[PDB]
Formats: structure tokens, C-alpha cells, sequence
RNA sequence: AACGAGACUCUGGCAUGCUAACUAGUUACGCGACCGGUCGGCGUAACUUCUUAGAGGGACAAGUGGCGU
């Protein structure tokens, strides 16, 4: 069959990481591009490489891949990380406590909290899996 | 427009069977000028379905080991036996021939299991283009092995076996070997 | 491959030397393995910030 | 009684060699039996079969 | 039989060129589906050789007959 | 009011249609290189049902014709190919008559001079080739022209002092004074490579475009960014027009026509109503044409085909 | 990380594109011969399709559609 080995994919992965505004989707300037930047010896391996980075930006278009990083990803995933809403989902007027919360918080003297809003409790004690 | 030697035409051959319909050649545009195409048929499986089954009657014409390459051979000893098919007949000959290919092959094998010497086999179906490739087999041995030490010449003997077998007759060697390969397939069923 | 001629017998030498790259200033082949990619390392491409056009 | 048949799809080759392959085989009288059966020969998805005895089961010789 | 498939490919090459560079592309497209649809040995050559004997047998493929004990 | 609609396709090659040429002469005749190696003469017989039929291929070359130019006249050809030659034709009988070679890469574009005699050419040698109508070059750029490929070579079609511009893949439109041979001005104002470069028939507007997808059109006398045109993704090719004044701009898959002192974006020219081979990339729309009337606009496709667009006049 | 695998080297296949051919030719022109035909018969020129052999191209699972976490 036909499968890539380790060094048309290495060289494939490192001219990705370091060229990726030259390359396209087509493989014939992709093959243009790869002649230039590396010194590959010649075409039969040239044509390999150039394939499977023409395989390889097609796949960079529908998300990240587990292996190179590229600066137009990175920028966006940290500009996706650094996202703080406008209110946060930590402000509740009404949040949720049992019963015996609340009794935990009036052994730390917070029985004052006016916030809270005690749930009535489960009537059953019902919360293992059927064994058998 | 296309006849085959120029003299035969294909418009009115019939095919009965459905079940050799898509795999039997020529009614349509495999309407060739002659068997002798020279062709990569054998590139991959299933693609010798869309080669002219007269090339193929030609080729399996040739099995024996001193006319294992003449092709220009065997092509005119199936001119000639589609002249004595005509005469003998007095239709399209071409007609027979699928007739000869539908009747000839069998429709259910036995398959071989057993130890060393020891056989007890088992009735299994037979796929169309099976029957296609043991249909030609059939007849061209019939024709090689009647011809052999005998003053008829292999161009009436494969003729008087192509109609032979079209007719259902069993004093044809194809149909002879076909009710038996299908009478010990029934024999363990 | 060469021979000695010892005391008792003889003995064979078999020397093989892998040789280096570096094109010939008078040392080693001039072309690489025909699996050794190399890639120029790039220059980064500076950032266009606005447009600035340069009559020169 | 004969009957003529069809290939849904081809299932996997079994037999001793590997010589037979197992077919998913419908019928052409328009009928929902789906039978398995045992073929001998080149087969692929969309031929039709010709059976003698179309009540036979599929097993592996 | 190598030099008849040569003839009639080289034939229907030259009417093929003729009809490009002398008469319009029209009528070179229907002469060349015609010609494909008959056969694609009118245009295209057949690209196989022969290959090379090897020591161990009489030919390319096959091999000396073997011997036991 | 006026819109772009679907009269045909021009279906005769087999590969990418590269660029297109026509010819205000000539009504008739359409000029199309193509990555199958040939140029194929067209015929447009805008009945119903074959708007174009081919007449005369041009094949002369070993790898993909790049950029066809037609002369003043419609008698002589010019094109270039990924094979370092440039061939001069003849339209009449359909041949060559005149070879150029001395490139050292792949001659990815050539521009045809308004007094027919001057031929300028860009490769991927980072040089600039200028010939003569003959053969010989006359002056060959080192004068740092770009520091990687040459893109897209375009001469400026004006009735004053005419120029030669070439942009490149280093992201720079370089101005250049012909026959003198000399630097005029830089644009620093491009993010990623360009591709094409298109000069307004007065010769006072050019516009480039490239990976950006951004059209960042500039002025030939002083050199000023007037308008940001924007677009979607990679803009492959980019042609004016004469008549309605506007400013053909290429997206991928679509074609973004835009009104230029305006700013609007008036059409959008695509065809896509399939959905079982939509699963991957619509195609692209390689190479731009603009006729003498203005009512027919050619594009090259990915599809291996030539659409046209009437405007209608609503 | 290293070797072996693969890459690599020779060979087959393609090119009316490049380089050139009296120790390979084709086409054309006269001559000659026998009935516009036939010349592997004779000499000139246009040129390399055929023949040679050099560089460089060309095929990558690249394109489309299915199946694959």
C-alpha cells in the first residue's frame, strides 16, 4: 500500500510548522514551494513531501492537528482562552443549598446569608446501583 | 454497421438468460470486426466480463501445448466454423453461440473437503461468470478432444458441438459433463 | 580488506569508514544521504502594520 | 422447483481454501427472503443467481 | 501482428493531426470519440514489453524445476 | 438594476483555466491559456446551446501555459509557461513563429507593450526578462526586484508617460521605469503573498491582490492606498473595465464585482445548488476577462471551463 | 536515538517541447528508369516526426465519491 514514512511525514510536519503562509491546497505549488525552501534530493522524494503537506493543509483548515503548532491557530485558541464574560455564572440571587448545608453554614456562623434558598430534600435514600 | 468478418451482424441475437445478461458480451457496442483485439483484459478482476465472447471462444481455443500462441489460428478456425454452423443451421450464427454458452454451463458444484484420500464433498451454487468461464472450457475441450485422432477437422467438430450443445443434446461432451457435475453435486445436495 | 601472515595462520582485516558530508574542500562526498531533508531556516517575515508607500 | 435469484451484498469467503464466498442473496419475485447461500466462482454485488433447491441454509464446510 | 496494430494507429493519429491542424477542433472531437469508442489502441499506445530473463529459469517469471533429496 | 447572469460555458479543456485574453478587434475570438498545455482559439456562436465552440489550439509547450496576452492586432499571440519559454504565435494559421528562451525558472506571466515592441516577462527566478519583438533580451533585472518569486507583470496602458509594474510574493508592488530600468515606488502594505496586478485603461489606478483576500488597490501617479477592497478568501485574479468603471475582484469560489468610488458591492456570481458533492471544496475562480462592450465577462474556472455573465440593464 | 525496511542506483513506458546529427534520417526539388503512380535509384536544400543521447519535465494516493474512533 502506500503509506508515508517517518521521514516524508517529519519533513512534511517541520515545513508545515515553519511555511505555512506559502502553502496551499494546490499540490503543483506546493511542489514549486518545496523545492525552494528545502534541499530535498530529488523529485521521487520531493513529490512525496509536497503531498502529503498538500494532504496536510487541507487538514489544518478543519481544526487544530495533535501534531505541529501554527500561528494563526494559536493566536486565535489564546484569544479564545483569555474570554471572561460579562457577568459571571457565579452571581446567583438564588442559589441552591440542603438542609444540612445550611447547618454547615451555621456552624461557620453563616446562617445570616440571605441569598440562599433551602431545597426541600429528597424524600427517598435511594442513590446506589442495582447490584445483580 | 459492424459485422463480425465483415458478413455477421449482431441486431437480432437474443439472449435468454437473465442471469448471464451483464456478463455475456456483444449484442450492443462490443460489435467488433474480429476476435483479435489484443487487449489488457486480464489488468484486473471482473474485467474480462466486457471483453467479446468470441475473443474469448478464441482464446480457449488454443489450450493445448503446441498451439499455445496462434492466435491467427484459432481466429480462422472460428471463421470457418461460422460457415458450417450457417449451413447447418441456416440462421444468424451468432445466436448459437450464446445459446451454446447458457445451455453448457452448470448451476450448482460440489465443493472438495476432506483428509488424504479421504473425500466427502458438498453441493454449493455456481456464480454466472463461473458458468461463462466453464461453459467456453467445456466446449472447446469437446471440440479438441473428437478432433484429435479422427479425419474431421477441428472447424466441423467445434461446429458440430456448437450447435450440439445450443440444441441440449447429449451426445455433446459439454452437456455430457454438465448433468454430471450437477448429478454428483445433487448426490450429497 | 587486507591479510596478515602471523605465527600461527593468518588473519584478515576488514576496515570500512563511513565518510562525512561537507561539500569537497577536500574532504568526504559532496551531496547528502537521499534521506536527509534539510530546511532553510526561515527569516521571519516582518509585520505589515499600515501602508506605507516608499517613492524611492 | 428452480428459482432465479439476486446479490444484496456479499457477506465474507468461506471454504476450505477460501474457494467459496457467502452471499446475502435475495429473490426476484419481489420477496423480502433474504436467504444466505454457499457460491462457488467470482462474485460481486449486484449479480443474479440461479438456484435448484432455494430453501438451502449457509453453513461453513 | 505488432506492425498491422502500428499501421492503424499511426492512420488514425495522422487523420486525427490532419483534422487539428488543417480543419477545425469539431470535427477532430467527432472523429476521436468515434475512434475511442471503438477501441482506445486507435490513439493510445500500448505501453508493455517485454521483460527480462533471469538466472534460475527459462524466462522472466518462471523457474528451473527442483529436485528432491 | 444591472446584474450578472448565465448565458453558457465555454467546455474544451481539461485542466485549470490559467488566464484568459480577449481582444477588442476581434468580437469573436476568445484566447484562453490552460494547464493542459494548450491555448485554444475560442468561437462564440451565442446560440443556445454552445455559446463558444474552439477553433485553433495552440500546443507548443512542455508543462502548464500560464499567461496568454493578445497583440494590438488580432494576428500575434503571446504566453508563457511553467518551462522557462515563451512562445510567440500567430492566430491566422495557428503556430508558432518565435521562441524565447533564457529564463532559468518557471515564466509565470508576460505583458504585452501598447507599441507592440516592447515584452517584458516574470518568473520564479526573482529576475524580470525584457525582450524585443524578436528574440534577444535586451535588459535583464538584479535590480533587487524581489527577494523571492514574480508574481504577476503587467504594462500600463496610458496615453501619458507609460510604466511597468510587476508585484511578487514578497508582498510588494514595485514600480519600474521602462527603459531606464529603475525603481519608482514601494508599497509596504500587504499581508501574505500577492497574485495578480490589473492597471485601470486611463493608467492612473492599479489594484493587487493575494492571499490577504483583500484587494489593496494603489495609484500610479503619487501613490496613495485609495480604497480597501474587501473579499472573502485568495484572490487569483483581478481585471478593470473601461465602461461601467468598476473593478473585477476574484473570490473563491464566487466573483465580487464592485462599484469603486462608490464602495458597493453590487453581484455575486456563483452556481452551486448541488449537495452530494458539496461535501468538499466549491472551485475556485482562477483568471478574470473583461471584453470590448463590457456586456460579456469571462472567468476561468477549476471545473475546467470558461463561464460568461450578461449584464443586464434593469 | 542507531541499523535493516523505505529512500537510493540502473532499466521499461511518455514528450510533433529544448539541445544536434555525411558514421541516422524524413520531406521536397531536379535527373534517370518502367508503366499521375513505383523505386532500399542518384545528387542536392527545409528540418529533426521517425533513429540516436543529453539536460529538464511528468505521478503525488494529487482530483472526485464512498468507508474509516
Amino acid at each position: 500500500g502506500r503509506v508515508r514514512t517517518k521521514t516524508v511525514k517529519k519533513a512534511a510536519r517541520v515545513i508545515i510548522e515553519k511555511y505555512y503562509t506559502r502553502l496551499g491546497n494546490d499540490f503543483h505549488t506546493n511542489k514549486r514551494v518545496c523545492e525552494e525552501i528545502a534541499i530535498i534530493p530529488s523529485k521521487k522524494l520531493r513529490n512525496k513531501i509536497a503531498g502529503y503537506v498538500t494532504h496536510l493543509m487541507k487538514r489544518i483548515q478543519r481544526g487544530p492537528v495533535r501534531g505541529i503548532s501554527i500561528k494563526l491557530q494559536e493566536e486565535e485558541r489564546e484569544r479564545r482562552d483569555n474570554y471572561v464574560p460579562e457577568v459571571s455564572a457565579l452571581d446567583q440571587e438564588i442559589i441552591e443549598v440542603d438542609p444540612d448545608t445550611k447547618e454547615m453554614l451555621k456552624l461557620l456562623d453563616f446562617g445570616s446569608l440571605s441569598n440562599l434558598q433551602v431545597t426541600q430534600p429528597t424524600v427517598g435514600m435511594n442513590f446506589k446501583t442495582p447490584r445483580g | 454497421d459492424i459485422k463480425l468478418f465483415g458478413k455477421w451482424s449482431t441486431d437480432d441475437v437474443q439472449i435468454n438468460d437473465i442471469s448471464l445478461q451483464d456478463y455475456i458480451a456483444v449484442k450492443e457496442k462490443y460489435a467488433k470486426y474480429l476476435p483479435h483485439s489484443a487487449g489488457r483484459y486480464a489488468a484486473k478482476r471482473f474485467r474480462k466480463a466486457q471483453c467479446p465472447i468470441v475473443e474469448r471462444l478464441t482464446n480457449s481455443m488454443m489450450m493445448h501445448g503446441r498451439n499455445n500462441g496462434k492466435k491467427l489460428m484459432t481466429v480462422r478456425i472460428v471463421k470457418h466454423a461460422f460457415e458450417i454452423i450457417h449451413l447447418l443451421t441456416g440462421e444468424n450464427p451468432l445466436q448459437v453461440l450464446v445459446n451454446a454458452i447458457i445451455n453448457s454451463g452448470p448451476r450448482e458444484d460440489s465443493t472438495r473437503i476432506g483428509r488424504a484420500g479421504t473425500v466427502r464433498r458438498q453441493a454449493v451454487d455456481v456464480s454466472p461468470l463461473r458458468r461463462v468461464n466453464q461453459a467456453i472450457w467445456l466446449l472447446c475441450t469437446g471440440a479438441r478432444e473428437a478432433a484429435f485422432r479422427n479425419i474431421k477437422t477441428i472447424a466441423e467438430c467445434l461446429a458440430d458441438e456448437l450447435i450440439n450443445a445450443a440444441k441440449g443434446s447429449s451426445n455433446s461432451y459439454a452437456i455430457k459433463k454438465k448433468d454430471e457435475l450437477e448429478r454428483v453435486a445433487k448426490s450429497n445436495r | 580488506v587486507r591479510h596478515v601472515l602471523l605465527r600461527q595462520g593468518v588473519l584478515g582485516i576488514k576496515v570500512k569508514i563511513m565518510l562525512p558530508w561537507d561539500p569537497t574542500g577536500k574532504i568526504g562526498p559532496k551531496k547528502p544521504l537521499p534521506d536527509h531533508v534539510s530546511i532553510v531556516e526561515p527569516k521571519d517575515e516582518i509585520l505589515p502594520t499600515t501602508p506605507i508607500s516608499e517613492q524611492k | 422447483p428452480i428459482k432465479l435469484a439476486r446479490v444484496t451484498k456479499v457477506l465474507g469467503r468461506t471454504g476450505s481454501q477460501g474457494q467459496c464466498t457467502q452471499v446475502r442473496v435475495e429473490f426476484m419475485d419481489d420477496t423480502s427472503r433474504s436467504i444466505i447461500r454457499n457460491v462457488k466462482g467470482p462474485v460481486r454485488e449486484g449479480d443474479v443467481l440461479t438456484l435448484l433447491e432455494s430453501e438451502r441454509e449457509a453453513r461453513r464446510l | 501482428v505488432a506492425q498491422i496494430y502500428a499501421i492503424r494507429q499511426s492512420i488514425s493519429k495522422a487523420l486525427v493531426a490532419y483534422y487539428q491542424k488543417y480543419v477545425d477542433e469539431a470535427s477532430k472531437k467527432e472523429i476521436k470519440d468515434i475512434l475511442i469508442q471503438y477501441d482506445r489502441t486507435l490513439l493510445v499506445a500500448d505501453p508493455r514489453r517485454c521483460e527480462s530473463k533471469k538466472f534460475g529459469g527459462p524466462g522472466a517469471r518462471a523457474r528451473y524445476q527442483k529436485s528432491y533429496r | 438594476t444591472e446584474q450578472m447572469t448565465l448565458r453558457g460555458t465555454l467546455k474544451g479543456h481539461n485542466g485549470w483555466v490559467t488566464q484568459i485574453a480577449t481582444t477588442p478587434q476581434f468580437p469573436d475570438m476568445i484566447l484562453s491559456a490552460s494547464r493542459d498545455k494548450t491555448i485554444i482559439m475560442w468561437k462564440l456562436t451565442r446560440d443556445e446551446t454552445n455559446y463558444g465552440i474552439p477553433q485553433r489550439a495552440l500546443r507548443g509547450h512542455s508543462h502548464f501555459v500560464s499567461d496568454v496576452v493578445i497583440s494590438s492586432d488580432g494576428q500575434f499571440a503571446l504566453s508563457g509557461s511553467w518551462d522557462g519559454t515563451l512562445r510567440l504565435w500567430d492566430l491566422t494559421t495557428g503556430t508558432t513563429t518565435r521562441r524565447f528562451v533564457g529564463h532559468t525558472k518557471d515564466v509565470l506571466s508576460v505583458a504585452f507593450s501598447s507599441d507592440n515592441r516592447q515584452i517584458v516577462s516574470g518568473s520564479r527566478d526573482k529576475t524580470i526578462k525584457l525582450w524585443n519583438t524578436l528574440g534577444v533580451c535586451k535588459y535583464t533585472v538584479q535590480d533587487e526586484s524581489h527577494s523571492e518569486w514574480v508574481s504577476c507583470v503587467r504594462f500600463s496602458p496610458n496615453s501619458s508617460n507609460p510604466i511597468i509594474v510587476s508585484c511578487g510574493w514578497d508582498k510588494l508592488v514595485k514600480v519600474w521605469n521602462l527603459a531606464n530600468c529603475k525603481l519608482k515606488t514601494n508599497h509596504i502594505g500587504h499581508t501574505g503573498y500577492l497574485n495578480t496586478v490589473t492597471v485601470s485603461p486611463d493608467g492612473s489606478l492599479c489594484a493587487s491582490g493575494g492571499k490577504d483576500g483583500q484587494a489593496m488597490l494603489w495609484d500610479l501617479n503619487e501613490g496613495k492606498h485609495l480604497y480597501t477592497l474587501d473579499g472573502g478568501d485568495i484572490i487569483n485574479a483581478l481585471c478593470f473595465s473601461p465602461n461601467r468603471y468598476w473593478l473585477c475582484a476574484a473570490t473563491g469560489p464566487s466573483i465580487k464585482i464592485w462599484d469603486l468610488e462608490g464602495k458597493i458591492i453590487v453581484d455575486e456570481l456563483k452556481q452551486e445548488v448541488i449537495s452530494t458533492s458539496s461535501k468538499a471544496e466549491p472551485p475556485q475562480c482562477t483568471s478574470l476577462a473583461w471584453s470590448a462592450d463590457g456586456q460579456t465577462l469571462f472567468a476561468g474556472y477549476t471545473d475546467n471551463l470558461v463561464r460568461v455573465w450578461q449584464v443586464t440593464i434593469g
